[PDB]
């Protein structure tokens, strides 16, 4: 019904330093949103790292990775991370929600490193 | 801090309407905000609604995935997501994601997820 | 001297808004029975005198369980004793053709009303040596000892406005000022901590002495 | 004694805002006819007297179906009997060069207007023993028994403002106060529950007695 | 009798805010000329009299194409006839050291101004039997028949404030009240529908009769 | 006749808010030097007369580069000539125990102040035939020709309030009204376009004639 | 001459709101002791005179560490010396049946109060040559030299309102105006920079001379 598409298809990195993201929401209401899960293949799921599209990003993880970052531009976007090695080659994706800041339906599309 | 566990991922009959539980880590009960997940096998992950029965998100609550989104039972203390379990569609895995304070509201720690086998 | 005794009078002592209730909504409605003796700081002040007669200024500060404010329409309704109580999120009693009601969003400044002195007697009383009814007084009837009927001011019920179910959690905090106060017959103040709302019973195994004791006398 | 009889007068009894309508938008416009006898608490009060003459204070509290408030521009328009009704979300009748109209967002405090007494007779009447028209009165014409024409105050139509289609759902709640009230000829109050809006018909298989019955006559 | 004739006077008949323009921004600026005869309900009222003299109260209700309100800073600017028009989103004419201007967000309540009677003649006129200029009047010059120069009040240009390009769509709705009105020489009212803004031309193949015709003369 | 000459007087001609500056923040602070002769429409009006004496009403309209408004707390500070300038986002000069300051949110209506006539002379002057200092006047010193010292009103510095770095971009627009105006010695108006802020120099290769020329004389 | 000396008086010199504290919340509550001599610009002004007597206007500007504003309910509470301090996010001292308190959102305009002159002496004093208590004065007791007890105005504690833990960070900025000021006994101003809050001690290895020195005496 009401979707969004993060559109890097494959990050395809040779083991290095720099990489970026973009989620691009298209929701009905446009003041509240926060995003970004983790989804490791092997085992359980970190996440929780919120970028408010309009104002303050991150109510970040003060522990685990703090190398997750925030975004800008008024239009809805989320952005880069750091230089991780062969562990944490995972499949990252945004989440999206109905009314207000808890995790709801709308975290549709993924991306593979 | 410590790991949220699930129950054993197991199976159901195409008309049985059987619950699921996701037994707590041990710190707190019912103050956190429960979230239930359903993914279909092409890595499409569509989220099912919130807190205690506060589960009726944007059109959903409907294919009997999330049907009877229930409240807690306080025995395993993170148990709801009762459904109808229709014939041969609800093949998925189901994560519960509750917060533990410092991971405010959103996602503290998950389970490994319960596969629901509708295969009859 | 010219030391003024203005700000030690009875009216200036009571005109401070103290907390009286915390109402939580973890069906989207509550029926909070009225009892304004559930919080110890205002209760120790009001139980200095036996009889008190006053008006009040109630103030309803409403937020989520962690202080966040989201746009959510609410409705408070004061229910007098005898009126039909609400039973669901949308009963017939929410039409409010007789009862007063306040409609205020959570994002607005907190609402204020000014209730009058509405007791059938001449003044409120926090102490009542007697039983309200007649008849036999056996062992199983001792809930109503010290329960005067002219203090029960009915209930106070809040809800979320819509006919669906809202996804937010509500904690209401009510504060009460006291205006135009007249008091009578001062009493000894309380030293033991409080245990219930309706009776002065105390922990009999922990007699807290008033004065912090010392070692010697000289 | 010095017991006051001020707050038992006729004016103080009716000046309380009671619910009169719930208007829902599940094309983004409705044409709600006017009938203020659809909710039982205000209806039992107003049908104590036969004739009543008053002004009013209407109040429109608008939200989503679960009390959430989103920024959405609305427009209410009072349509007198005879004026052209709106037909779509953007008809020609929304220009409002003659009809009064209120433009208010959903995020604002609720709007208030003060309508006057606008009936052709001397007072409103909730009871009318008679037919409005002349002619034959056969069986198929008995919708209009007890329908006086000088109470139909036209309709009241709301919409969302834009020419596109808004994605939000609207439930309006209207409350009416009564000011400067004069009444006449008090009637016996109602005990049976209400069934329709236009007639006093009751459930004939369930005669609810007024007094809750007891067992004997010599004991309570 | 004591029937009042207060609310049928000339001042009470015109003091209702009617729609006069819809300004849409699907470069982020428009230069809307000012023609207040483009909407049929206010136009049929104002063309009852020949000459009219009044002040006005303009009101600008601004939203997205579906009634949603987002925080966006706007700027309206009234341009008198002769002033330099704006050409881009940030021209030199947006400095407004001479022209009046309103800065208002989309989230605020709608803005209101009170323009005075600014015509060089004694009153406005909606009818002008004549040509504004001298000279030859051949076939190709008949755009200006019935175009009086003392009604063109310049233009009215809006924009989004920033020097970048905003991602939102704007639909402005302007409403005009009429205060301190004096009229002269009433005319027959219009029955055919309107076709253009500058001339009374009508559809010659569809003569809409005024009265809805019936079948006979001895029965209704 | 009864033609009124009220709205052609000197006070009604100048009391219109014209743009005087655009301040952009693409460290989250700027130190905008004061010069109100950088925009041509108000400058052509104010340079009609030689000397002018007035108060003013400044208005600060602040938004993002595309008109969007996000909540963001700002702070403006008027710095008189001689006061310590701010150097960083959080210097010691932002305490403002002496300088006036405005704290306003980007979401609020735009702020307004009313500055008085603060010049050491009797009136401002837009023309000054002379040098401000004494001494030798060789070729390399000709920046200060026509620079009177009693027009420099210090600077005007804005910032974002927090000690971290805000992620938003700021464009401020300042508008100035003129109240209680008295003028002296009218001058010929300008026809060539403007090139700088501090001198009347013009493009010598493009002499724009005043009247649009025609073909013949008859 | 007609040079006025109005805006150089004592009242006009002090009536400017200067920063006095920055309160940060990186359990969601703080107990900020009161000391208004921690910021050098207002401290150099107030230590011109020995004794000062005034009222004040406090102003609390609250935001997140980067100026962003989010809807979050707060509560400030002034705690007099002797009152029970709060210990947790929800202690028993937050009921405020005796202490004054302000409830304000972060999205609102900043709150303002007007405290009176609340000292037991006739005026405040920023200098106190003496010890507050009696008894022996050995080496380990020299924290209280120059600590008068009639300047400690208790503490000032803020919190987030809810019983859970809020996910936002709070930085409060407090500004203080001075109204109805009377001063006594002016002192020499300070030239060395400030080092602590409770004593005039200075860096003994860096004697900053007042005048910027030059090279010779016969040439400026
Ligand atoms: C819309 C208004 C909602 C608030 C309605 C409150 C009105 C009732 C105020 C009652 C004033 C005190 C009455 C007695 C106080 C104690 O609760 C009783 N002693 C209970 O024992
Ligand atoms: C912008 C204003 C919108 C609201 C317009 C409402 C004005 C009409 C008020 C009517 C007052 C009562 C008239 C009669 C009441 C009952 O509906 C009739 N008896 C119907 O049977
Ligand atoms: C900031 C103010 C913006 C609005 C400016 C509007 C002022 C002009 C009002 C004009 C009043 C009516 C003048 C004539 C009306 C018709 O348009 C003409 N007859 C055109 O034919
Ligand atoms: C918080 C207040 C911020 C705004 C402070 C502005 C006050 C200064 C106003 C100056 C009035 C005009 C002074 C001279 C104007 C021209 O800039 C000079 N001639 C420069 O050459
Ligand atoms: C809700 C109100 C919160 C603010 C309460 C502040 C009231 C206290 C104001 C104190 C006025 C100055 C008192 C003395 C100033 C210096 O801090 C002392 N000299 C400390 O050495």
């Amino acid at each position: 019904d009401i979707v969004m598409s993060q559109s890097p298809s494959s990050l395809a990195v040779s083991v290095g330093e720099k990489v970026t993201m973009s989620c691009k929401s298209s929701q009905s209401l446009l003041y509240s949103n926060n995003q970004k899960n983790y989804l490791a293949w092997y085992q359980q799921k970190p996440g929780q790292s919120p970028q408010l599209l309009i104002y303050w990003a991150s109510t970040r993880e003060s522990g685990v990775p703090d190398r997750f970052t925030g975004s800008e531009s008024g239009t809805d976007f989320t952005l880069t991370i750091s230089s991780v090695k062969a562990e944490d080659l995972a499949v990252f994706y945004c989440q999206q929600y109905y009314n207000y800041p808890w995790t709801f339906g709308g975290g549709t599309k993924l991306e593979i490193k | 801090e410590v790991q949220l566990q699930q129950s054993g991922p197991e199976l159901v009959k195409p008309g049985a309407s059987v619950k699921m539980s996701c037994k707590a880590s041990g710190y707190t009960f019912t103050d956190y905000y429960m979230k239930w997940v359903k993914q279909s096998h092409g890595k499409s992950l569509e989220w099912i609604g919130d807190i205690n029965p506060y589960n009726g998100d944007s059109f959903n609550n409907q294919k009997f995935k999330g049907k009877a989104t229930l409240t807690v039972d306080t025995s395993s203390s993170t148990a709801y997501m009762q459904l109808n379990s229709l014939t041969s569609e609800d093949s998925a895995v189901y994560y519960c994601a509750i917060p533990y304070d410092y991971d405010e509201g959103w996602f503290a720690y998950w389970g490994q997820g319960t596969l629901v086998t509708v295969s009859a | 001297n010219h030391h003024s005794t203005q700000e030690t009078a009875i009216g200036n002592f009571f005109s401070r808004a103290g907390l009286v209730s915390i109402i939580t909504m973890p069906d989207g409605y509550v029926n909070w029975d009225i009892d304004l003796m559930g919080y110890a700081q205002l209760r120790r002040k009001c139980e200095l005198f036996t009889y008190m007669r006053f008006d009040a200024e109630f103030t309803f500060v409403v937020a989520k369980p962690n202080g966040v404010l989201v746009p959510q329409l609410l409705q408070y309704m004061y229910v007098p004793p005898g009126a039909p109580k609400p039973t669901s999120r949308d009963s017939f009693a929410w039409q409010t053709a007789t009862n007063p009601s306040v409609f205020v969003k959570m994002t607005d400044p907190p609402a204020q009303v000014s209730v009058p002195f509405m007791s059938p007697a001449s003044a409120y009383q926090w102490f009542y040596d007697g039983y309200p009814t007649f008849g036999e007084h056996l062992q199983a009837n001792d809930l109503d000892y010290g329960q005067c009927p002219n203090n029960m001011m009915g209930t106070f019920s809040i809800r979320t406005v819509g006919t669906e179910k809202s996804p937010h959690s509500i904690t209401l905090r009510v504060y009460m000022r006291i205006k135009h106060v007249r008091a009578w017959i001062p009493r000894p103040l309380r030293n033991q901590p409080y245990l219930f709302k309706t009776n002065p019973n105390y922990k009999g195994n922990d007699i807290k002495c008033t004065s912090t004791s010392r070692d010697k006398i000289t």
